């Protein structure tokens, strides 16, 4: 006899489920349209006040007017250069913006690094505890320095040879810390039209000084970085000034990487700023060893693998050689239909990234 | 007094949600960029991309698919039939 | 070598009027205007009464003269 | 005179010291000496942290 | 009532504009192809999660209310490198080099058609393949035919097609191809001719 | 002041400059922003006191 | 009535004004200004413009649509 109990109940149970979805019908069809009686509110940039109610305002590439508050703006809030979003009809000031725009700085500031951890680092050690006493005691205990009695450093350079994690270390440093982070390719700041690579950079570092704490990480500085066409020493002066000369309060830090150190403006490599240069070498025999355990755990690795002999026959291997081994090691496992990987899979891995290294065969790279 | 002038705009990326109701966007040079429909005296069988579009001067709807352009420099290039040539 | 030291200290120092643009500022897409922003700069410094204009890596914009072929 | 430091620290033996060295290295010197300082978890600076900086500093 | 009212008034020609960021006190930024700026309270007729602060829209040309998002095209060259052309070169008519074709094949393909091997494994499968050899050897052509076998999207180009003039222009374009080949997904990027590039 | 009021009603006109009295009634100018047009005069019509490049108010 | 004619030439010059760049004057009461719009416009005077605070390089400021001068 459960028929007219559980007909019904189903019923008004699925009924009021259509409810609750039309419902989101409903209001979003109410919400965009009651969003449609709206017009969009001219951007612009305001000059000198003239009176408490009246403000001069450049209207972007199109003319600039003089207009008032509309009601409930704060006018000490207003500053000669501030942006603001005027009424369509009659021009006086709607709103006042957060400053400045642009969507590079934005895909500057949006990218992510993935998950990495100091821990996730090939032991590194004395660098990476370098990296955190030029940042982290900076960001989050300037305490210290104010009690010691010395300005908190602003930069450092990674250097040394390449694939040494010249990336990762960055990339640790920014997932390991809770403040805006900016990474730029160095060849990606310089533009054709003249001056846009300059103002772009100018637009990054007032992101970066308007969102702070900040960490701005400049790869492969010697891209534009070296000594001193000419427009890319002009970007280097503007970053060479931008680095230090208005002010150093900053809650902002920049982390530079390079393959070449030497070429290196000297100008840059100035201990005010650059505060440290960290020499990244190519891994130690110890610390290829802790860099195999590093990307050892995550492998279906089996039986035993003795890793002191991939240690020994990767003598002079770089860092990210070695990952490349444990991928090499797979392989074979996908051509024996293995679910696991043996010691011998990682001895043949080892020997393939020897055949490959003699054609990957080191730069003529010079350290400073 | 009757007919409408069309100002001249270069076209683009027909939308083709499902070729239907397809829209285009358009060029107008110097003065602005658009989305637009053809206006059904003109079909999306005479339209591609570029293809030099003519619309209305208010709702810049597709009225005609104007005749290629003698700029690309081909024509410099040209003899355009049989030369005055013999084995 | 500790210079643009001095000049944050004579422009915190200062009494007068003071403007820091660094020369690798005056820059521009849009051509022309690199002359007329420079004189509005200066202009500008007539204007607000006895004060120094500081100009940074001029270097940058004022290398000596050459065959300007671009 | 803004950091804490020790009485026994010999200034003059860095200023005699050949090398040419910018006001810069100068600063950096110092902030470095007091970063040592703080890997000790010391605020006062000893003239060993001053070698170690000194060292660090200039290549 | 709500959705016809909205049918009838998407007014059917409107302006095009760039995304410019969003804000709180929800209400973003938009920069008109007339190169006019404007703020909307309301984005529109788009949720947040289509936008990206970059993106290509049409906007209301009276209103500036957002009312579509549209596909964004890379520059021209790029949007000429997608091999649509498909290519149909088959593994049996290569001459005599499947020694190679299975380093590559299980370094490419089976990336694509299994991911779940190398996982398995619990490794990421090889990202890069570089293809070396004197010319005349079968590069090109190999290439083409894992282009072809794969069903995925092929984006061929050249080193030599990278040596643009224009100070910054090869930047530009080798990070909008790559865009587009994240846009495109199961994509495989050839770079021939690296050594043009790769001094 | 009231003239005043009724004189601030009118608009600018912008600015042009003669090049041709191609004919009575017809003169071409050159206007500051864009182009050339062909334009006529207000009652006092004196077209021959007009020289070319003179600068005028439409 | 003068007093309402002149609370009316007041309102003239309220808020909602363009900004542009006073050129030269034509007559004692009108003259040639250059607006930012890229325009230049034959302008009236508003009498209550003191003259000697112009000159060619004087910024000012005009109603939106009559282009007065105010
Ligand atoms: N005599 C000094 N006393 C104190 N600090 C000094 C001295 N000389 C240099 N410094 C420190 O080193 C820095 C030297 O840099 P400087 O003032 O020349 O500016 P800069 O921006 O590095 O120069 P440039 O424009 O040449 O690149 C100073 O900012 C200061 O922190
Ligand atoms: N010391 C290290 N510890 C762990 N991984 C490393 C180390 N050095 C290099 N790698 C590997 O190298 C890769 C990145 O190399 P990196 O030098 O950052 O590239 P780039 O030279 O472009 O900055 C990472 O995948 C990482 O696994
Ligand atoms: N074994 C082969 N079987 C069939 N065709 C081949 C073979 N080897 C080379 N070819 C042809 O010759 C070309 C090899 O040169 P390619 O790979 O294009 O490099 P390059 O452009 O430097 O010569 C291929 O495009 C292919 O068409
Ligand atoms: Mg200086």
């Amino acid at each position: 006899k459960l028929l007219e109990h559980k007909e019904i109940d189903g019923r008004l149970k699925e009924l009021r489920e259509q409810l609750k979805e039309l419902t989101k019908q409903y209001e979003k069809s109410e919400n965009d349209l009651k969003a449609l009686q709206s017009v969009g509110q001219i951007v612009g940039e305001v000059l000198k006040q003239l009176t408490e109610e009246k403000f001069i305002v450049k209207a972007t590439n199109g003319p600039r007017y003089v207009v008032g508050c509309r009601r409930q703006l704060d006018k000490s809030k207003l500053k000669p250069g501030t942006r603001v979003a005027l009424d369509m009809t009659t021009l006086t000031i709607m709103r006042y913006l957060p400053r400045e725009v642009d969507p590079l700085v934005y895909n500057m500031s949006h990218e992510d690094p993935g998950n990495v951890s100091y821990s996730e680092i090939g032991g590194l050690s004395e660098q990476i505890r370098e990296l955190r006493e030029v940042i982290e005691l900076p960001l989050t205990n300037p305490e210290l320095f104010q009690r010691v009695g010395i300005i908190p450093p602003k930069g450092c350079l990674l250097y040394g040879p390449p694939g040494t994690g010249k990336t990762l270390l960055a990339r640790a440093v920014a997932s390991q810390l809770d403040c805006n982070f900016l990474k730029v390719v160095s060849s990606s700041i310089v533009d054709k039209y003249i001056g846009e690579s300059a103002r772009l950079i100018r637009e990054m570092f007032n992101y970066a000084r308007d969102h702070q704490p900040c960490i701005i990480f400049m790869d492969e500085i010697d891209a534009i970085g070296g000594r001193r066409d000419r427009e890319i020493q002009r970007t280097l002066m503007e970053l060479l000034n931008q680095m230090d000369g208005f002010d150093t309060l900053h809650r902002v830090k920049m982390i530079m990487a390079t393959n070449r150190p030497d070429t290196l403006d000297p100008a840059l490599l100035r201990p005010g700023r650059l505060d440290r240069k960290i020499h990244i070498d190519l891994p130690n025999e110890q610390a290829r060893l802790d860099i195999l355990k590093i990307h050892a755990g995550p492998i279906t690795k089996h039986g035993e693998i003795d890793y002191e002999a991939i240690v020994k026959l990767s003598d002079g291997f770089n860092g990210a050689d070695l990952r490349n081994v444990c991928t090499e090691a797979g392989m074979f496992a996908i051509r024996a239909d293995h679910d696991f990987v043996v010691q011998e899979d990682f001895m043949k891995a080892v020997r393939k990234v020897a055949d490959s290294k003699k054609l990957e065969s080191k730069l003529d790279y010079k350290p400073v | 007094q009757s007919e409408q002038p069309l100002q001249v705009a270069r076209c683009t990326k027909i939308i083709n949600a499902d070729s239907e109701d397809p829209k285009y966007i358009i060029n107008v040079k110097q003065f602005a960029k658009f989305v637009v429909d053809l206006s059904d005296q003109v079909a999306p069988t005479d339209i591609e991309e570029g293809m030099r579009v003519g619309v209305d001067r208010n709702k810049y709807q597709i009225h005609i698919p104007l005749p290629p352009i003698a700029d690309p420099t081909v024509t410099m290039m040209q003899v355009e039939e049989k030369p005055d040539v013999t084995y | 070598c500790g210079k643009t030291m001095l000049a944050k200290a004579v422009a915190h120092h200062t009494t007068a009027a003071f403007i820091r643009v660094v020369g690798s500022e005056f820059v521009q897409k849009y051509l022309g205007e690199g002359p007329r922003m420079v004189r509005d700069v200066f202009r500008l410094a007539k204007e607000n009464a006895p004060a120094i204009i500081f100009i940074d890596e001029i270097d940058a914009i004022a290398t000596k003269r050459f065959d300007a072929q671009t | 005179s803004k950091m804490n430091l020790s009485e026994e620290v010999d200034l003059e033996d860095y200023v005699a010291r050949p090398d040419k060295i910018s006001g810069a290295d100068i600063n950096s010197i110092c902030q470095e000496s007091g970063m040592l300082a703080v890997r000790e978890n010391r605020y006062i600076v000893l003239a060993k942290d001053f070698e170690k900086a000194y060292k660090t500093v200039i290549k | 009532e709500n959705s016809e009212k909205i049918k009838v008034n998407k007014t059917l020609p409107y302006l095009v504009s760039n995304v410019i960021e969003l804000l709180d006190v929800k209400c973003a930024v938009i920069k008109t192809s007339t190169r006019q700026t404007y703020f909307l309270p309301v984005i529109g007729l788009v949720d947040a999660e289509k936008l990206k602060p970059g993106d290509l829209v049409g906007v209301n040309k009276d209103s500036y209310l957002i009312l579509e998002t549209l596909p964004t095209e890379y520059d021209s060259r790029v949007k000429a490198m997608e091999v649509d052309e498909r290519p149909t070169e088959q593994y049996s008519d290569i001459g005599g080099l499947d020694k190679q074709i299975q380093e590559l094949v299980e370094a490419i393909v089976l990336p694509m058609n299994h991911k779940e091997k190398f996982e398995n494994l619990g490794i990421q499968p090889p990202k890069g393949v570089l293809m070396y050899g004197p010319p005349g050897t079968g590069k090109t052509l190999l290439a083409r035919a894992c282009a072809a076998q794969t069903k995925a999207t092929f984006l061929k180009l050249a080193g030599p097609q990278l040596v643009q003039m224009f100070i910054g222009d090869g930047a530009k374009l080798v990070r909008d191809a790559f865009a587009l080949a994240k846009e495109k997904a199961p994509s495989i990027i050839f770079i021939d001719e690296l050594d043009a590039i790769g001094t | 002041l009231r003239e005043e009021l009724q004189l601030l009603q009118e608009q600018g006109s912008y600015v042009g400059e003669v090049v041709r009295a191609m004919d009575k009634k017809k003169v071409l100018v050159k206007v500051h922003p864009e182009g050339k047009f062909v334009v006529d005069v207000d009652k006092n019509i004196d077209i021959n006191d007009v020289t070319p490049n003179c600068r005028v108010a439409l | 009535e003068f007093l309402h004619a002149q609370e009316e030439v007041k309102r003239i010059q309220s808020i909602p004004l363009v900004i542009g760049q006073f050129l030269e004057a034509v007559d004692q009461n009108t003259a040639i200004v250059g607006s930012t719009t890229g325009s230049n416009y034959y302008v009236r005077i508003l009498s209550t413009i003191d003259r000697e605070l112009l000159k060619p390089n004087a910024s000012v400021a005009l109603h939106k649509h009559s282009n007065a001068l105010v």
